Order: structure tokens, then C-alpha cells, then sequence
RNA sequence: UUGUACAGUUUGAGGGUAUAUGAUACAACCCGGUACAGGAGAUAACUGUACAGG
């Protein structure tokens, strides 16, 4: 009892009576105890679940606009609840406004024999190069439940053995060849890979892909429902165009995918008071239970029945009926389904707190779906892991939808009713999302976050200010190149550090290797080095742990930090005697491998040195060196130098490793080493004269423009030309040697952008013929 | 210009008066069960 | 930068002006004598909130 009615006299516990009264009209109620942070704490609100302090308080808190809003929510829900069932009129008014909706807007049967139409015209068209694949069907398209303008997607599976993107690629390639197919692109970057055509005859967009797991069956179980229960396809066309009037289908926008409806068309079948569609998981199967719904999967579908296999995390599996074996199904028309659909989705279902999935009649817990309850989650049938219903991360997005929801429950509880944008949406305008960078305000088309958009074409170049780059160039080589002196410390740094650890690990072997020994060596760099033990199932973890704790020993070294979350785990200190960082890894011989690719790409010419130091100190001037920072590591952008000299008109240096495989680690290592013969087995070799500062203007010009990083690989093992796509990689940088290993991988967006802003601005910087030093303007932070 | 809505007093406004809540009446009616509208005399 | 909404200060625009007969040098509001109520102050910049970011 924080207080007592007693202490007041007769008139004033009376006052006080109807004060609570009042207060109680207005939703504001008492506390039955206190928290230790406000002792004072003397009444509640459950609208907003706000603490008051006194009376005062209180009075003070219904003036505010919180709570003003909040009651008139509250009236809005409680007019809305009140509406009993429409009448019989009403209620054939929506039956035959959905119908004429599906009619107008909706699928046929000569639309699906045309589309059928398309896909054998594409199989014959394949037939030549691909024989053994085989077209099929598969959402909008075969479901019957998607509009006459929706695309058509056709998946084509192949042999085991033939790669997703080969067969897609020569796929295109037929359709460039034929002449059936207007307008062939490829969209490779989508969730899905897509060949995007148009057949002149058709005229409509079809969609080819390959290996479209969890689309064909949910395609399929869709058709057997249409099918086998006809009072599904016009709800689910309705609520699509409903989707589309409020403009939330296309996922571009931050909106819920278009067939995503469907499963919900179903769901509120499902969990109504009489379910129209039976469930297809639950404890009718021995050894069920909620927590093992998750390895509870449907498999495929039948014969008008679903078979589901469950495995153990013995296996299980069984048919069960798609549809209720039961001559009584009601006999409810299809406006009271979509009306009571409406209702369900609107006050009378935890769109927030619970997952909708088709299979288990128990609302399954968002936390046993181990997904957040902020916004919707829709559960696909073939899919457990994944929530299909993600595209909408935005909250305002929600309430868009929620208010949609709302007004058209409301509108939809000579009667006459129209689908219109205007009516749903009440005069609300959506609320554009930009996919690309997870905000809000911007479509992905017109962002300002986009590095690709970031151009003024630049001045003649004048010789004497092509001497003068060529100049600094030179300049900044002399100036970060090692001398003889520091190469000899380096060496006496790694006998002394192999030396001590020899002491605890008897036998070790320490090789240099990273910008020491790969012929650009920047000053004060890193000291790279490579531990390896003579006659030796070994653990990296712990083996760097133990190295670290020995050198912790060592008065010289200090800051000890081993690293292991990396993919090549390592011990980082500091040098006392080289008065630098030093990381030392283990078996790292691959590493040593492309660092002496580099050393040899260095001797070839000494272009390719002057043009990777420049590179370096360009690099660290803009603050992207480190790869610490989440930037491109160093040996990125010599990679990206080497690349772009490889590819020239006058080829600056050859592909060594084109022009016997040793498999050391699980890859190759071969590379032409010779260099001093190199001009005989090379008939391009002399073809170049351009000036060091004329190709690092080159350099520069071609990586701001023509070149493309989302579609093509910066790898300097082939000389033809690489595909993001033949790699399945979605900055990118391919390693000389190993293939599955992406130094762009980790590149987060931002710093993207920021590294594409610092290429265009050195490119501004140099090529613009014109401070205290010469060096320094080609070199500010500050342009 | 009106009786405060708490303590039925003249001093202060119905928003000016604060004090804690007393009977509601008024000084005509003279008794708290008894309401205006309907009273013995008319 | 991004979606949101209110704590003190000012001007411009608001609800109020029903229940009155006489006054008040540029030095002064007054004796309300009947209106009815379950009703308690809204908008823009002034750097102080509580939820989402990634
Ligand atoms: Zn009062």
C-alpha cells in the first residue's frame, strides 16, 4: 500500500474518489508498488506504460499530445472492433469486385499456354547447346496466382556436373545468337542470377535461371492449393493488387516481396476458426515437438498429397493429405474469406510477435524462430532458415502497410466496392528505401552514395609537366626505397627473432616475405615474417598463442598481440632493435609464393617499381594503406597496379604464370621466373616507351574510368579477361595463386566508396597542368 | 468569471487552482449528492 | 547525415470576454443582483528527451 484512503477526512477521501474516477475515465490508474529509482512514483498510464509521480503529475500528463493521440488510436480501435459481419449484400459486392479484379488483372488459361509456348520455343532454341538441360515453370508464371504483366521465369536444370554459371552464361550466348529474343541482358547480381529477354513475337519479359532450389516446390505446393481449393487463387490475386495499389510488393522500395501475399492468403485459412487448409507438420508424426519443427521440412508434393522427411540433429518421413478429407468444408464465399483474411491481419493477429509459417497450427514463438519481432516474418514452407519477409527493415514502412491494412479492413467491414490506391491509402505517400545502403529517402537508381556516378574530362598534358610526374614518381621511389643498410638490419631482425624462438621451440625456421622481400619495400613497413618447423596436425590457434607468450618473454619485444579471428592467424609486436611492427605467421609458404611473384614482376622492369611505390604512398597519404582499418591491404593495390600494366595497349609486363603445376597449400605456384631471357619468350617485350609519369597517369585514369569492378575480377594470373560471375563473387581482387580467397571480401561499402573518391581525386590532382614543393601538391590529404 | 473545478473556490481559475481535490458541488446546491439540474426548489 | 515523435524563454496568430448602474484632471478596479458543468490553455527557431541505425 504505497498509500492509504484512512488519513484523508470524509470529504476529502470523497474528493479523492472521484478524482481516481476521473483520472480512471482517462486511463490512468494506480500503482500497486514502486521501483527503487522513483519512491516517489504514485500512479501509472497503461496507453503509454508511463510512471507519475503525483496527482499533478498526472493532470500534467493527459494536456500532452501523447496521450491525446494515444486515446484517439483507441477510439479509432474500438470503432473498428464493434463492426459486426458484413451482410450477405456487402459481402457479394466484394465476391464480385474480386472477381472482376481477377478478371481484369489476373491470369488465364491462354496466358498459360502462351507461356508454355515460350518455354518450348526456348528449348528447341537449346536444343544445339544445351540438349540435356531441361525448362520448366516456375513462380508467377506457372502459379496462375501473379498478373498478366508479371514476368515469366523459366528455370533450367542440368547435370550434376555442369556449373550454375556456365549454363547460365551459355545461355545467354544462345540467346544472342537466335533472333526470337529481343533485347537479351543479364542481370547476374539480383538475390537470383537472371538472362532477362523479351521475345519479339510475345513481347513479354522472361526471366532465365538455373538451380532455383525452394521456388520450384513452393511454386508447385501454390498450384496444388489453387487446384485443389479454388477459393484461394481470387483472394490471392486480390490481396497482390491490393499490395500493388499501396505500392509495397516490389521489394526496390523496401516493400515485402510480391508472391510473399500468397503464403499469408493461405495462412489466415489456416489458423481461422475452421481451418480451410490443413497443417502438413505437427505431433500426428512420432518424435515431434516445436523445438524439431526446425528439422521438420516438407520435401515435395504429389498425387495431391505432401511428403515431408525429418532427419535427427533414424529419419523420418510420411505423406499426409494436402487438403481436409472431410465433406463438410464450409461453403464460405470468397468475400467473408477475404473480409475475416483482413480482420485476421488487422486487430485480431501478433503481426510483430509471431512468425507465419503454414505448417504447424501453434503459433510458433518468434524466439523459437530465433528472428527479431520488430517487423513481419513470413515463413516459406521449403525454407526453414530463411525469413522471406526481410525486405521490409524499416518501421515507418510497417506502419505504412499496418495503416493500409487498417483503412481497408475498415472500407471492407446496392452495395458497390472498388480496389483503389486512394481509398487504401487514405492520401498517405509510401516511403522510398534505399536497398543499397540499408537508409531511407533515396532509390537505389539516384543515390548519393554511389561511387560508379562519381566526371570532367581533363586538360592537356603539356611535356613539361609530364617531366614533372615523372619526376615525383621517381622522387617518391628514391625516397621510400630501402637502402643496403636496412636490408641487413631486416635480415639480423629475423635471425634474432628465429634465434630466440628456436630457444623454445628448438628447430623453427623464420623466412622473410611480405614488402621486404617482394621488391617493393616501403620504409618503416611492417616486418613480414614466416615460421616454419624442420621434420613437421597442428593447431594455428595455439601455436600462436605459445608464440606469443615466448616473445612476451623477450625484453626487445613488447605489446605482444596474437590474432586468430583472422583467416591466417599471427603474432603482431613491436621491434625495439628495428623500432617497427613485426608479424610473424605460420606456414605461410603461399604467402611467400606471390611475394616472390611480385619480387620478379619488380625485376622485369623498373616501371612496375616506381609506379607500386608511388601507389603505396598515395594510398597512405588517403589513409586506406592499413588493412587493419577495414581497407585494402597494400598488396590490393600493387596487385591492381600489376593488373592494369598487364592490360595496355603496349603491355608494360607479361602474365608469368601464363607463360608443370607444384601444388603446395592446395593451388599452383607455377610462374615464369627467368627474367633474363624473358624477351625471347616474349614477342610483345619493348612494345612500351610510355613515360613512369605518363602510365601512372594511365593508371589512375584507368581504374576512375574504363574499367568495372562489379563485373569484372582484378587477377593477374590470366591475361584474358575474368568475370566476377565464372567466380560466384558478389571491390574484388583475386589472389595470383589462390582463387577462393577475395582481398575485397571484408571491403565494407563506405570504405569503398571513400577509396573509389580518393582514386578520383588523386586523378584530379595529377594530369592538371600548373605550392612550396612539387612533391607535396601531387601528395595532400587536404585535395 | 467560474468556481475552480477542485475546492469550489472563487480565488483561483479552473487551470490556476491546484491544490488537492476536494468534493465536487456547487454553493447552491450546498450539498454534494444534490445536482443542479434537479433540485427541491424547482 | 538517416524514421520518429516534446522539458524552461520570445514574437505572430488562438479559447475567454456571459452574469453591471454609477467612474476616472493628464491623480483612483468598486454594491455584479444570474450564465450551468463534471468539465481543467493549440500552433514555428531558440541545443534538453525515449525508441531504431549499422
Ligand atoms: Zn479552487
Amino acid at each position: 500500500p504505497v498509500i492509504d484512503e484512512s488519513v484523508l477526512s470524509t470529504k476529502e477521501l470523497l474528493g479523492l474518489q472521484q478524482a481516481e474516477e476521473r483520472l480512471k475515465r482517462d486511463c490512468i490508474d494506480r500503482l500497486k508498488r514502486r521501483p527503487r529509482n522513483y519512491p516517489t512514483a504514485k500512479y501509472t498510464c497503461r496507453l503509454c506504460d508511463v510512471l507519475i509521480e503525483s496527482i499533478a503529475f498526472a493532470h500534467k500528463h493527459i494536456k500532452e499530445k501523447r496521450h491525446k493521440k494515444n486515446i484517439k488510436e483507441k477510439q479509432e480501435e474500438e470503432l473498428l472492433t464493434t463492426l459486426p459481419p458484413p451482410t450477405p449484400s456487402q459481402i457479394n459486392a466484394v465476391g464480385i469486385a474480386i472477381d472482376k479484379v481477377v478478371q481484369e488483372f489476373g491470369l488465364h488459361n491462354e496466358n498459360l499456354e502462351q507461356r508454355l509456348e515460350i518455354k518450348r520455343i526456348m528449348e528447341n532454341v537449346f536444343q544445339h547447346k544445351l540438349p540435356d538441360c531441361s525448362l520448366r515453370l516456375y513462380g508467377s508464371s506457372c502459379s496462375r496466382l501473379g498478373f498478366k504483366n508479371s514476368d515469366v521465369n523459366i528455370d533450367i536444370q542440368f547435370p550434376a556436373i555442369m556449373s550454375q554459371p556456365d549454363v547460365l552464361l551459355l545461355v545467354q550466348e544462345c540467346l544472342k545468337n537466335s533472333d526470337s529474343f529481343i533485347d537479351v541482358d543479364a542481370d547476374f547480381h539480383a538475390r537470383v542470377p537472371v538472362v532477362v529477354c523479351r521475345e519479339k513475337q510475345s513481347g513479354l519479359l522472361c526471366k532465365v535461371s538455373a538451380g532455383n532450389e525452394n521456388a520450384c516446390l513452393t511454386t508447385k505446393h501454390l498450384t496444388a492449393l489453387g487446384k485443389l481449393e479454388p477459393k484461394l487463387v481470387p483472394l490471392v490475386i486480390a490481396f497482390r493488387y491490393w499490395a500493388k495499389l499501396c505500392s509495397i510488393d516490389r521489394p526496390e522500395e523496401g516493400g515485402l516481396p510480391p508472391y510473399v501475399f500468397a503464403l499469408m492468403a493461405i495462412f489466415f485459412l489456416q489458423q481461422r476458426k475452421e481451418p480451410l487448409l490443413p497443417v502438413y507438420l505437427g505431433s500426428w508424426i512420432e518424435g515431434f515437438s516445436l523445438s524439431k519443427l526446425g528439422n521438420f521440412n516438407l520435401q515435395d508434393i504429389e498425387k495431391d498429397v505432401v511428403i515431408w522427411e525429418h532427419t535427427d540433429s533414424p529419419i523420418k518421413r510420411g505423406q499426409v493429405s494436402l487438403i481436409l478429407d472431410v465433406k463438410h468444408q464450409p461453403s464460405v464465399p470468397v468475400g467473408q474469406l477475404w473480409v475475416e483474411l483482413l480482420r485476421f491481419y488487422a486487430l485480431e493477429f501478433n503481426l510483430a510477435d509471431l512468425v507465419i509459417s503454414i505448417r504447424v497450427k501453434e503459433l510458433v514463438s518468434r524466439e523459437l524462430k530465433d528472428w527479431p519481432k520488430k517487423r513481419i516474418a513470413i515463413e516459406d514452407p521449403y525454407s526453414v532458415k530463411r525469413n522471406v519477409a526481410r525486405t521490409l527493415n524499416s518501421q515507418p514502412v510497417f506502419e505504412y502497410i499496418l495503416h493500409c491494412l487498417r483503412t481497408t479492413y475498415k472500407y471492407f467491414a446496392d452495395f458497390f466496392y472498388e480496389f483503389s490506391k486512394l481509398i487504401f491509402t487514405k492520401g498517405k505517400s509510401p516511403t522510398v528505401v534505399c536497398s543499397l545502403c540499408k537508409r531511407e529517402g533515396h532509390l537505389k537508381k539516384d543515390c548519393p552514395e554511389d561511387f560508379k556516378r562519381i566526371l570532367e574530362p581533363l586538360p592537356p598534358l603539356t611535356p613539361k609537366f609530364l617531366n614533372i610526374l615523372d619526376q615525383v614518381c621517381i622522387q617518391c621511389y628514391k625516397d621510400f626505397s630501402p637502402t643496403i643498410i636496412e636490408d641487413q638490419a631486416r635480415e639480423h631482425i629475423r635471425q634474432n627473432l628465429e634465434s630466440f624462438i628456436r630457444q623454445d621451440f628448438p628447430g623453427t625456421k623464420l623466412s622473410l616475405f611480405g614488402s621486404s622481400k617482394n621488391g617493393f619495400g616501403f620504409k618503416q613497413s611492417d616486418l613480414d615474417v614466416c615460421m616454419t618447423i624442420n621434420g613437421l596436425g597442428l593447431d594455428c590457434v595455439r601455436t600462436i598463442e605459445e608464440l606469443a607468450r615466448v616473445l612476451r618473454k623477450h625484453s626487445g619485444l613488447r605489446n605482444i598481440l596474437p590474432i586468430t579471428t583472422a583467416k591466417v592467424p599471427i603474432v603482431k609486436f613491436f621491434h625495439l632493435r628495428s623500432g617497427l611492427e613485426v608479424d610473424i605467421s605460420l606456414y605461410n609458404t603461399l604467402a611467400l609464393h606471390n611475394t616472390r611473384l611480385l619480387s620478379a614482376y619488380s625485376a622485369i622492369d623498373p616501371r612496375v617499381k616506381y609506379l607500386c611505390y608511388t601507389m603505396k604512398v598515395f594510398t597512405k597519404m588517403c589513409d586506406i594503406g592499413d588493412a587493419s582499418r577495414g581497407s585494402l591491404s597494400s598488396y590490393a593495390y600493387t596487385l591492381m597496379v600489376l593488373y592494369f600494366l598487364q592490360q595496355r595497349n603496349p603491355p608494360v609486363i607479361p602474365v608469368l604464370q601464363e607463360i608443370p603445376e607444384i601444388f603446395v597449400d592446395g593451388w599452383n605456384i607455377y610462374f615464369f621466373d627467368q627474367i633474363d631471357e624473358l624477351p625471347t619468350y616474349w614477342s610483345e617485350c619493348g612494345k612500351n616507351t610510355e613515360s613512369v609519369g605518363q602510365l601512372w597517369l594511365g593508371l589512375l585514369r584507368f581504374y576512375t574510368e574504363e574499367f568495372d569492378f562489379k563485373e569484372h575480377v582484378i587477377s593477374i594470373r590470366r591475361k584474358s579477361l575474368l568475370t566476377t560471375f565464372k567466380k560466384q563473387w558478389t571491390i574484388v581482387i583475386e589472389d595470383p595463386f589462390d582463387l577462393n580467397h577475395n582481398l575485397g571480401a571484408g571491403l565494407s561499402r563506405k570504405m569503398t566508396n571513400f577509396i573509389m573518391k580518393a582514386f578520383i581525386n588523386g586523378r584530379r590532382v595529377f594530369g592538371i597542368p600548373v605550392y612550396p614543393s612539387k612533391m607535396e601538391y601531387f601528395f595532400d590529404p587536404d585535395v | 468569471g467560474d468556481r475552480c473545478y477542485n475546492c469550489g473556490g472563487l480565488d483561483h481559475h479552473a487551470k490556476e487552482c491546484k491544490l488537492p481535490p476536494q468534493p465536487k458541488k456547487c454553493h447552491f446546491c450546498q450539498s454534494i449528492s444534490h445536482m443542479v439540474a434537479s433540485c427541491p426548489l424547482k
